RNA sequence: GAUCAAAAAGACAUACAUAAAGACCAGGC
């Protein structure tokens, strides 16, 4: 084998994809008959369907004469033979995750910056929608870890692993944020297996992704299933074939429609192989097989990859899980699923099978040269490729990842931290007390359309997220110290909120259980995205998709995070129906005032904060022509029905403007409540004044 | 219990704390050496009410230190075995519960639990719960105890305490 | 498929605790 007459090696890479799909998605009756049981086949040499029997041979030969050679010869040798080497996870976990940013520049940022069949982007960063993701068979996350750190926190990740020694390290996530990923184990959730085989932890993890997607799926899935074939690599294939099944189902089963989907495969000879692949191949608007220059070029490992999950793929997926269960049910037996799908059909698809062929026969020409010149390498010690350091800068360049070591982030206390957030911010913004809300301060809440109101459970703080478990509160004075939170929760690094600790009793009396929940009432940065400048709405809109992005309901041993519930100052009347009179454990069996949220879960009110959405000199009527509501500049004359730039009040703004209604002794807030001190406003004052300055 | 009473100290005055600022030293010296102490005499001292009078200091021989007598009023918590105490269990251990009472801990052993209260390990947050459940017995919940037994370990003072008697429990 | 560590200056690791007691004998000022 001639393995000098190599092409250069290169950072730039070409993609062939399979033709456009114009069959039609196999239904129940058709797929009827194409699952073929036959006796358990353990050998690859007779494998010749999509493949020449000469290369077949000759890359098994070439494979089979590494057998009697010291492993340790053989990487030394092949770590001077590959030209891409030194690439190696450069400032990731492992070499899986700059497979993942070699791919994602390959495929015109797809998979961190999806699009429609428009070409218009399905995730835009200053709106409330995340990039939702999942990653399976992938522990330790490498591949996770550069999408997140790709995306920041906009991206929420979830994951499934086998558990063991090759469980997820989201520790050793550095450059991202381990908080915006969730780790899922299938049956029992973060009690179970993680075993992607067994049916029930895909169903579990397969409900459990439909619901944290707004009943959508994922934007797109990861796959990187592989195991150790140590003395039996020839047929690395055969064994794997399950593990190839259940992550191709399970793309069919949390992809979203236009999704996308990536999955590691090996050698592609059987026809069980091929016929899963001819299923993504419909069920896809494209599919290519493709493999990264970051994967090492003597090793089968290539990677599918399918664009446009297309709508009506409720059958294959269906199918696919029979298939499974089958596989199941044969395992330990002589017998085995030997088809998916029929050779004539598959090879009634002439363009499909060209494409096919001419795929494996390449493949198999490359690995060959790439084993015969690893061969090479371990007989003459004095061979190396000259190139690896210039073929690294620039692979490096062209991906945009930075050339930067692995460093453990570096432990900042949360005072400088907080001050590198805030950028030079003035730190007395932080200490402003509420103004109280009293019959001498009630005009200041006109014009009402211009304020938002929420309900308050505790003393507000700030918090600061230094990664995992490193969470701090601070009061806002400059004489109090950052004191580390003892809370069961997690949050992303460069993380700054504006919150109240909030306890959620459930039931009533005896039974009652109230736990402490992390309630965000306003956000500054999440994850190193600074938000402060954005409006209260779309701050929060932002917060919003950002509780659901650290949220874990696997793990309900952790205490929660919540957004407020955000109301209309003009709907304040609509807070004043959740405000019902509960037996609290303790209470002597007196009611207490309590605010029941979304859920089934209360906390007792401390009041209500106001708060200024609209900055000076702009202020928000209600035309009554239009019927709708207009921006309005005092000093101008100037009126828009659009939301003018200038008119946004910024975080600094919003929480210096803030109003506090307090609810303590004497205030009636609902009908049971009595007496009533004079001196204090009541909700009927609050509401009546707020009917006048309505109209 | 609390109680109010008067205690004296004996205040060694490192040689450098001498000069102008004398008399003020030893009263600052005195709240930092004896707030927060705890002693089987007298248990927690919670806090100095005043400082009745201020001995003449004398000269230790043999050593820099001059020592003032010093008379104080303070606010002192010492536990006795049957007195009841409402208590928040800070800790719910299988064991037993872990409730502080004020500034000093206490263990409720599992075996002076009714046994209604089963111990519930898969509820979300840990609790000791009733068997149908009627009392979840979990963290910041407000409890009625009876010292069974007390200790003194290294100037810290830590209770046994029992629910077998009626009226005890949840609040 | 992912990953693939070398034994951290030893301080009688410290009281040099060999220094039996007990006795008689010799000498010194
Ligand atoms: P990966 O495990 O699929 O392949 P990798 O990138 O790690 O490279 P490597 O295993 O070292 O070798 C590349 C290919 O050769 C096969 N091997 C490895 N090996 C130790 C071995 C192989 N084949 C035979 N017949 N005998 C052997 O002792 C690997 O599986 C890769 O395909
Ligand atoms: C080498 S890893 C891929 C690397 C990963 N993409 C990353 O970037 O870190 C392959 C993973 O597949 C997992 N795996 C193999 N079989 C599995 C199964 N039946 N179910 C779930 N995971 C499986 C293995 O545990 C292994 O962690």
């Amino acid at each position: 084998v001639d393995w000098r007459d190599e092409p250069e090696p290169s950072a730039c890479e070409q993609v062939s994809w399979f033709p456009e799909c114009t069959t039609e998605i196999p239904d129940t009756q058709e797929m009827s008959d194409w699952m073929v049981v036959g006796k358990r086949k353990m050998i690859i040499e007779d494998e010749t369907e999509f493949c020449g029997e000469e290369l077949l041979h000759s890359v098994l030969q070439c494979k089979s004469v590494f057998d009697v050679l010291d492993g340790e010869e053989m990487r030394r040798a092949r770590t001077r033979a590959n030209p891409y080497e030194m690439i190696r996870g450069v400032f990731f976990l492992n070499r899986a995750a700059m497979k993942m940013a070699n791919m994602d520049f390959v495929f015109d940022r797809m998979f961190t910056n999806p699009r429609d069949s428009y070409g218009k982007p399905l995730v835009k960063d200053r709106e409330a929608e995340l990039l939702y993701f999942a990653d399976v068979c992938a522990g330790p996350g490498g591949f996770s870890e550069y999408v997140l750190w790709r995306k920041k926190w906009h991206a929420k990740g979830f994951g499934m692993t086998l558990k063991g020694p090759n469980d997820f390290k989201l520790e050793d996530f550095y450059s991202a944020s381990s908080e915006l990923f969730e780790p899922y184990y299938g049956e029992g959730g973060i009690d179970g297996d993680g075993d992607i085989t067994r049916p029930e932890n895909i169903s579990a993890f397969r409900n459990f992704v439909l619901d944290n997607t707004d009943r959508k799926g994922v934007h797109f899935l990861m796959a990187d299933g592989g195991f150790s074939v140590e003395g039996q690599e020839n047929l690395q294939e055969i064994l794997s074939k399950q593990l190839l099944l259940c992550q191709f189902l399970m793309a069919l089963s949390i992809v979203r429609t236009g999704g996308h989907f990536i999955c590691k495969t090996f050698d592609l000879f059987t026809p069980f192989s091929v016929g899963l692949v001819y299923l993504l191949y419909c069920c896809f608007e494209r599919v290519c097989l493709f493999k990264p220059i970051t994967s090492r070029p003597a090793n089968s490992e290539r990677y599918v990859v399918c664009k446009g999950l297309k709508v009506g793929i409720d059958d294959v997926r269906d199918y696919l899980f029979a298939v499974n269960i089958k596989l199941n049910q044969l395992r330990n037996t002589d017998s085995d699923v030997n088809l998916v799908v029929p050779l004539e059909v598959i090879k009634g698809d002439h363009e499909f099978t060209d494409y096919m062929i001419r795929s494996n026969e390449s493949h198999c020409s490359l690995q060959i040269k790439a084993l015969a010149k690893i061969h090479a390498f371990v007989q003459d010690t004095t061979l190396s490729e000259p190139r690896q350091a210039e073929i690294r800068k620039e692979c490096l360049r062209l991906w945009g990842i930075p050339d930067q070591a692995r460093v453990a982030p570096s432990s900042s206390d949360p005072k400088s931290k907080f001050f590198e957030l805030i950028q030079g911010t003035e730190i007395d913004i932080f200490s402003y007390k509420p103004t109280l809300l009293t019959s001498k301060t009630l005009e200041k809440i006109r014009p009402v359309f211009d304020y938002r109101c929420m309900v308050s459970g505790s003393e507000q703080k700030f918090l600061i997220g230094l990664g995992k478990s490193q969470i701090y509160t601070w009061d806002g004075r400059q004489s109090d110290r950052w004191i580390k939170l003892d809370l069961k929760t997690e949050l992303p690094r460069d993380t700054l909120l504006s919150v109240e600790i909030v306890h959620e009793l459930k039931g009533e009396g005896k039974a009652q259980r109230k736990i402490s929940a992390i309630h965000i009432l306003d956000v500054l940065v999440l994850n190193g995205t600074d938000v402060r400048e954005q409006h209260f709405n779309q701050r929060i809109q932002l917060a919003e998709k950002f509780v659901k992005a650290v949220s874990k309901p696997s793990r309900p041993d952790m205490n929660p995070i919540r957004v407020k519930e955000v109301y209309r100052l003009e709907e304040m009347e609509k807070i004043f129906v959740r405000l019902e009179m509960k037996i609290i454990k303790g209470s002597s069996g007196t009611p207490k005032l309590s605010y029941t949220g979304r859920d089934d879960r209360h906390f007792v009110p401390m009041g209500l904060y106001i708060v200024r959405t609209v900055n000076e000199p702009w202020t928000m009527g209600f035309s009554k022509s239009f019927k709708k509501k207009f921006f309005y500049n005092k000093k101008t004359k100037d009126s828009t029905f659009d939301l003018p730039a200038d008119s946004i009040a910024p975080f600094h703004i919003c929480y210096y403007g803030r109003l506090f209604w307090e609810w303590g002794d004497g205030i009636r807030v609902h009908d049971s409540q009595k007496p009533q001190d004079q001196d204090k406003l009541s909700k009927e004052d609050v509401l009546s004044f707020i009917q006048m300055h309505r109209a | 219990m609390f109680y109010h009473i008067s205690l004296e100290h004996e205040i060694l005055l490192h040689p450098r704390y001498f000069g102008p600022n004398l008399l003020n030293t030893v009263k600052q010296k005195l709240f930092t050496e004896v707030e927060g102490t705890c002693t089987g005499k007298y248990g927690f001292v919670i806090a100095v009410t005043t400082i009745d009078n201020i001995g003449a200091g004398v000269i230790q021989p043999g050593r820099g230190f001059v020592l003032y007598p010093v008379k104080y009023k303070a606010i002192v918590f010492r536990p006795f075995k049957g007195e009841v105490v409402d208590a928040v269990v800070t800790q719910v251990n299988k064991v037993g519960l872990f409730t502080e009472i004020g500034p000093m801990s206490c263990f409720i052993s599992r075996h002076s639990i009714p046994s209604e209260m089963e111990f519930d390990p898969n509820s979300n947050p840990p609790c000791y719960k009733t068997m149908d459940e009627d009392i979840v017995i979990q963290q910041d919940d407000e409890i009625r105890l009876k010292i069974v037994g007390t200790r003194v370990d290294k100037n810290d003072i830590f209770a046994i305490g029992s629910l077998m008697d009626d009226y005890l429990g949840l609040v």
